[PDB]
């Protein structure tokens, strides 16, 4: 049949951008070595890719609307292959970020249409079915990522994390054109606004880079992070005027007029938020304070998508019979267990299942969030606006995962030094159990200052595992308070 | 208000690290962990061959 | 070895500097323990704060040199004795939360 | 060289500090071993309980620092003394878990 | 061996942050090897197996 | 002071190490408190101000 | 050389722990450089190659 | 100088331990400078350049 083909190759379409975008951040050590920099000079590498992907996201239904949906579809596709290909046989770091900011501007509307063309050629028999089976390719690329991204960083040269979009962007594109022929999208021409382009390319790529560099220049006490917010903040006030007023609608915000839409776009974006600014966290803690390596570290996700991969199916075939406010309830319920479970068991010496059986609980919270809360927010549109609409709800939920970095890695890091102020005072003479510790240590031979050098480091570990467990225990709470807000969505669905 | 409570408190007392005037070997242990002794009572005895 | 008299024991209660003012010597004071929970209650009184936070002998940098520099309040000991005819039918011990 | 003899053990708990007011020296107690499995079941006497927790005896102590979002709960272990008969049947061996 | 890894351990196992999980122990077993095979394929201390 | 915090701390901070990131540095200043005040308003070791 | 680097190090790596996962090892080896172009290419403790 | 920092650490740096990861190494220079210049305008240990 037709229809599961062009399935296969929709979820590829929107595969191949998780995949790449997960991968990158797991190889940016070895990458930044190879290219001879350093991990803040490197890390560019990504802030690049953030700022282009950011612009290109919410402009999916302006070119959709003139160019046609298909022939975008398809040239985004050969364009991504074309750029990943270009970065993987790179030799500068310069030279990376132009073909990664390339790349990311190409590859905005591969999501968003991608997710359009499915929900709208498939039957309306099966568009639940349909939606079900696209929120697994968007639960599952992000564990299938960093697992082979290590193995390729610690086994082969670099450059091969970019080669292997080459045949997937060939399979995508063969069998759209082979599955899609002769179903063609309206078109139409419209006069075109440039203060609003304008204005969208500075706000967004000022809240890009502020997000991304915060961190480094100590956020608001560098007169450049403040100089970024200022512009942002303006840029985006006035655009938010303009847009209302304007007769062409470089963004289309009428779809904000229905009740449904802001609530699921507010609850989805910030459920994003508070998810991908925990899972964040965990990998850096696994290698650092565990002597984990990153193949061993991705490893130890692999259990979430056990359940997904499963259910997934059987929610999409029920769907007729569940109200589905209560699969966004009971997967906050099981958000806030995970977390809570994580924040009263991590320990020094813990084992791999000490970190595996909680992912395999989220595994349920994922499975019933993405699918309902994404039926909420296309309910009851009109089947041309599908596009506009995705194309808002990505751009939102990626705003929201990236502040949710952004948070999180800086109350990390300074609740680790408030917790290492806290711990180094016991240290001192006037102490037993503290002159045994360096007796102890000059038996093996170390010195003085390399023993209080190592009584540091272990201070500092255990700093890092408390701040790290005080907010899990963080997250946890505020998903309790997001519980009720999926109420007040009224039931139209369908 | 007219109290203040803090719950970082913790119970303290005396410890005493028992501690030879001499150097030498033993050969016997008088008491164990969980042990009431008192004052003057031996607690360790030594070869007296030296 | 080491021999731990079960006779005269204190408490450290360690009050951030918002609260230290105000503390005078000898005010009364109210403990309550958790080994024996709400039903034991125990009086006392204030010897007297510490001329120090702990923070002033430590023999290693309170934070890091690579990284910033982050505002921590600061806690300062006090010292509480207990009345000596409770402790004999309902005894502590050593590291005890209260 | 270390020396270690195979003769006489006993075994430290570990309890929690909430739930330690109603022990007494002397009280009945059965062991259960994770090498031996559920089918040799020890049994043996309370000798009696230490003072000082474990975080008194630790370098890094884990307390309720001030700031701190989590409560935590002390331990206090308490000895326990094994029967020798049955010991010598099922030898044991320092730091196995029960 | 008379012991776990963790009793016999170099330095204390560092006070925990105020969590305890179960783990299971591990004990050392001394395997003998055959000499006349060595010389033919050495080996080297530290090699896993 | 005639160094930063970093250069003379108890335990040195290395700089060539490749994962550097730059940090803005510090320098001890000492002030001279009036006595006749301190006697109407103690003050102990280590508050902050 | 006869040891990894795991073993012979100044804290030899503690296996045994209960919380042991499998990880490649390395053992160092030792190559000679041609000593008459050494003065031709200077080379310093720590260069990587 | 004839070490590359990592070489010449106060702790020393382990290579060979298998959770090994390409970083570049840093070597320092020695840099003279003008005293009348510094006559005018002290500097103080530690100052970043």
């Amino acid at each position: 049949a037709q229809l599961v083909i062009m399935t296969i190759a929709l979820s590829l379409a929107t595969f191949m951008q998780v995949l790449d975008s997960t991968i990158a951040n797991v190889a940016i050590p070895t990458i930044a070595g190879n290219l001879g920099s350093s991990l803040s000079q490197g890390t560019w590498v990504i802030t690049s890719f953030g700022v282009a992907n950011a612009i290109s996201i919410p402009l999916t239904g302006w070119l959709a609307k003139r160019v046609g949906e298909v022939k975008l579809f398809l040239w985004s596709t050969i364009a991504f292959a074309i750029a990943s290909w270009a970065c993987g046989v790179s030799s500068s770091l310069n030279m990376l970020i132009f073909f990664r900011v390339i790349q990311g501007i190409v590859a905005g509307p591969l999501i968003p249409l991608s997710q359009s063309l499915l929900l709208n050629n498939y039957p309306p028999a099966k568009r639940s079915i349909a939606l079900a089976l696209w929120s697994m390719t968007v639960i599952v690329a992000p564990i299938c990522g960093p697992i082979l991204g290590g193995y390729i960083s610690d086994n082969y040269h670099w450059g091969w994390i970019f080669f292997i979009n080459v045949p997937i962007g060939v399979a995508v594109v063969l069998m759209t054109l082979q599955t899609l022929r002769g179903r063609e999208t309206r078109t139409e021409r419209r006069r075109i606004d440039a203060v609003g382009l304008a204005l969208l390319v500075i706000g967004i790529g000022s809240l890009q880079i502020m997000l991304d560099r915060g961190k480094e220049l100590d956020w608001f006490s560098s007169q450049e992070i403040i100089i970024l917010t200022v512009v942002a903040v303006v840029a985006i006030c006035f655009l938010i005027v303009w847009e209302l007023t304007d007769d062409n609608p470089i963004v289309d915000l009428s779809l904000f007029k229905s009740r449904n839409f802001t609530i699921g776009c507010l609850c989805i974006s910030l459920a994003y938020m508070l998810y991908f600014g925990a899972i964040v966290l965990l990998p850096q803690l696994l290698q650092e304070v565990y002597g984990y390596t990153a193949t061993w570290a991705g490893l130890a996700s692999a259990p979430v998508g056990i359940i997904p991969v499963i259910l997934s199916p059987i929610i999409g075939r029920f769907a007729h019979k569940l109200d589905m406010r209560r699969l966004v309830t009971f997967s906050f319920i099981m958000y806030a267990v995970c977390f809570y479970w994580r924040a009263y068991t991590f320990e020094p010496g813990m084992d791999f299942g000490a970190s595996a059986w909680p992912q395999f609980i989220q595994g349920f919270a994922v499975a019933c969030f993405f699918m309902p809360l994404t039926t909420i927010t296309l309910s009851g549109l009109p089947p041309e606006r599908l596009a506009a609409a995705s194309s808002l709800s990505n751009f939102t939920r990626t705003l929201a995962g990236s502040i949710g970095t952004s948070i999180t890695t800086t109350m990390w890091t300074n609740r680790e030094s408030m917790h290492h102020a806290q711990l180094t005072e016991s240290v001192n003479p006037f102490n037993p159990n503290a002159q045994a510790m360096y007796s102890q240590l000059e038996g093996l031979g170390m010195t003085q200052q390399q023993a209080s050098g190592w009584i540091a480091q272990q201070i500092t570990n255990q700093g890092l595992i408390i701040s790290a467990n005080e907010i899990f225990w963080m997250s946890a709470g505020i998903f309790l308070v997001l519980l009720g807000l999926v109420w007040f969505a009224k039931p139209p669905f369908g | 208000r007219h109290f203040e409570e803090t719950d970082d408190a913790y119970v303290a007392g005396n410890q005493i690290q028992i501690m030879s005037q001499v150097s030498g070997s033993v050969t016997k242990v008088w008491a164990d962990n969980t042990d009431f002794v008192k004052e003057g009572d031996v607690l360790v005895t030594l070869d007296p061959t030296d | 070895m080491a021999v731990v008299p079960a006779t005269n024991m204190w408490v450290d209660a360690n009050f951030k500097e918002t609260q230290i003012a105000n503390m005078r010597i000898g005010q009364p004071v109210t403990i309550t323990t958790d080994i024996y929970g709400d039903d034991v209650k125990y009086t006392g009184k204030v010897v007297g704060l510490d001329m120090g936070t702990g923070s002033a002998f430590s023999l290693l940098p309170a934070q890091n040199a690579t990284g910033n520099w982050i505002k921590v309040v600061q806690r300062l000991p006090v010292r509480i004795e207990l009345d000596q005819k409770q402790l004999e039918q309902y005894p502590l011990r050593i590291g005890l939360s209260t």
